[PDB]
């Protein structure tokens, strides 16, 4: 029943609002609560009832309700506000507790080029019969990026996976890692490997490589 | 006031599991408690609720009655019985205190993984520095092919924290998890400082301290 | 709003079977509930309809009264009893809601198979990738599920950790009267030596759950 | 008492009209996505319920009406069904059902061959599978050649539904023989003919 937009970006010091749209096509006249969840942490209570705040919640957080819809206002944004925000009420058409989809707050920052790094497959890993190559994209912005692989100038695909960290709470940037799944055979099929990254903050795609 | 959850772990599909939540700081007998779960990469989902007098209990309809909530007021504890566990039940489970009309106090969460895959300790391989265009030097450790979650990585027994990036675990097509923890340090310190990654996968009882050296 | 059906299955010609539909998210007693069926590889066919609080009941002549629709308005449940079942009744049955002169809420459907054939679990064989894979890095592997009845059968790879490049083919009814299909996944060749591939096949009609390792040869 | 065109092709981003001839009219249209239950599209022209895209539109037209789909996209692969309520018999009529092929660019098929498993061969039967993956159009010719003699007839073909992301197709041809029949030949080959191929492709193998 409760609907939340997926993402919402703000500017430091500025104000940002998040909407929790309800439905009666269910009902309303319920009390909507707000919760904050930072990456890797359990949810924290932000707003309950009529714009009330428990203990440590600062004055920069407020919640409004109008009809079958409630909104959260975060004035004076900080990089530490990067988190996922949820809303909850008590449905009576279901006699249960319904949560919203949640919104990923993304405070904006300056365009940052990544500092690319390349890592050779480990001596131990090659002994096990597998080769993994790690391409590192460190402290860039915005999130969008494009990592490409090449071995002895041989382009690849579908054989690598990448993980991207959450937005940093201090610099508000992202770090990304991409690993290549190869085996000793295909690795030794070539001796020179490189990674080519193309990012908005970058001027021309960069390449780093090793010979061994 | 604190709330601690326990009993989570890896269990075969269709098995049972009892989760316990201990409260320390508030009059547990005077508040209604609730169980709420969050699946990996998904949002929050309410599970169950029990009043102080154990008189009113509500469960999510999607459970099909497979769950049973209870509370020991005499020992300030809350219990959840999970039967016929399904893959959809894999998630972090939290206990919360329902004060007024919201969840006031939350626990730290306990992970429950429901899968037929067997526990697998990770292999930790150094990622030594090479070349850098960043004037820095990035070095790290690759924790590969482990199951289940989670894995915790520190550097130099926690002394080194600045510039550290531990990536979220990515579930490979192999069915095993893998991640990398990388720290960027001034390149001038590569040959005069020891870099050790302490990787702990409590499931499988794996602790490995691996030294990363340039090469 | 969700409508879940149950009770469908394999029955002999001339038998009887009772299907149930459970609704959620709306007022069952305030809406009209109908049953509509679809034969395998054929079009849709209306079955029956019942009004709010069991006001008006309608059926079709193709079923010469062998079908009976009812509802427990106090339980948000709808029931369909089938008697003197015939081979022509084999189909997937859906429960639907009537809001403004049309069906707006449909159930997932339940398969009813009317036949004298006996249930049989499937045999899973590896379609081992080998030297005859090549294709410039896009090697193929899979598993053959053969000689199973009735339907359906579900296939997954590595307990769901592998989904990209997975193609599970429609079931083919062999001359033996049993069904057979194959599920094949395409993966980069370089990954053959760095990962174990297992097909997880589930045939609930026969309580069959088989995990088969697919090794290169 | 309702009729529907058997097939209806289209191109990406174009507009397609699906008709439903009948004695009179309000026709309601439903969509049957591959392997899923039917969903309601339009109560009546321009009365689409919540969720259904505005790209779909109805046409209230006397005895015979039609359904219009604009901005043809991938997921539009489905059998479309039209239905009214013939109060004369107090029954719900239904249409034949129109299949929507979303025309795409020609795609060459990838050909794979799989010998029979030793597990099956121990069971007395031998199955051989040829795989055609991600090709367009669907029409293709798969031929089994056991020792250069065509063997189609003991084979059986299965074709996937139109993939949404690629709009392509996949096809598997399975040749089934007994152990004795399998052991009486050496050369087993699968030969594929398709629009995207200049020369016919052949994936072969030997028994040993
Ligand atoms: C079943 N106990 C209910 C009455 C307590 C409650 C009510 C509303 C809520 C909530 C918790 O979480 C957020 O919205």
């Amino acid at each position: 029943v409760l609907t939340q937009p997926p993402s919402a970006s703000g500017t430091p010091g500025q104000r940002v609002t998040i909407s929790c749209t309800g439905t009666s096509s269910i009902g309303g006249y319920n009390y909507v609560s707000w919760y904050q969840q930072l990456p890797g942490t359990a949810p924290k209570l932000l707003i309950y009832g009529k714009n009330n705040r428990p203990s440590g919640v600062p004055n920069r957080f407020s919640g409004s309700k109008s009809g079958t819809s409630a909104s959260l206002a975060i004035s004076g944004l900080r990089s530490e506000d990067f988190a996922d925000y949820y809303c909850g009420t008590w449905d009576n058409s279901l006699n249960a507790v319904v949560f919203g989809g949640g919104t990923r707050l993304e405070i904006k920052r300056t365009v940052a080029a990544p500092s690319v790094f390349i890592f050779p497959p480990s001596d131990e890993q090659l002994k096990s019969g597998t080769a993994s190559v790690v391409c590192l994209l460190n402290n860039f912005y915005p999130r969008e990026a494009k990592v490409q692989w090449k071995v002895d100038n041989a382009l690849q695909s579908g054989n690598s996976q990448e993980s991207v960290t959450e937005q940093d709470s201090k610099d508000s940037t992202y770090s990304l890692s991409s690993t290549l799944t190869l085996s000793k055979a295909d690795y030794e099929k070539h001796k020179v490997y490189a990674c080519e990254v193309t990012h908005q903050g970058l001027s021309s795609p960069v390449t780093k490589s090793f010979n061994r | 006031v604190q709330l601690l959850e326990s009993g989570g772990g890896l269990v075969q599909p269709g098995g049972s599991l009892r989760l316990s939540c201990a409260a320390s700081g508030f009059t547990f007998s005077s508040y209604e408690m609730n169980w709420v779960r969050q699946a990996p990469g998904k949002g929050l989902e309410w599970v169950s609720s029990i009043s102080s007098s154990s008189r009113y209990i509500y469960y999510a309809d999607s459970l099909k009655g497979r769950f049973t909530i209870s509370r020991d007021n005499s020992k300030n504890t809350l219990y959840l019985q999970m039967n016929s566990l399904r893959a959809e039940d894999t998630a972090v489970y939290y206990c919360a205190r329902s004060n007024h009309g919201a969840f006031d106090i939350w626990g730290q969460g306990t992970l429950v993984t429901v899968s037929s895959a067997s526990t697998k300790g990770p292999s930790v391989f150094p990622l030594a520095p090479s070349s850098t265009s960043g004037g820095t030097a990035a070095l790290g450790c690759l924790v590969k092919d482990y199951f289940p979650e989670p894995v915790t990585v520190s550097w130099n027994s926690g002394a080194l924290t600045s510039g550290v990036h531990t990536f979220p675990a990515v579930l490979q097509s192999s069915g095993l998890y893998s991640l990398s923890s990388v720290v960027t340090v001034p390149s001038s310190s590569l040959g005069t400082q020891t870099y050790i990654c302490n990787v702990n996968h409590k499931p499988s009882n794996t602790k490995v301290d691996k030294k990363v050296e340039p090469k």
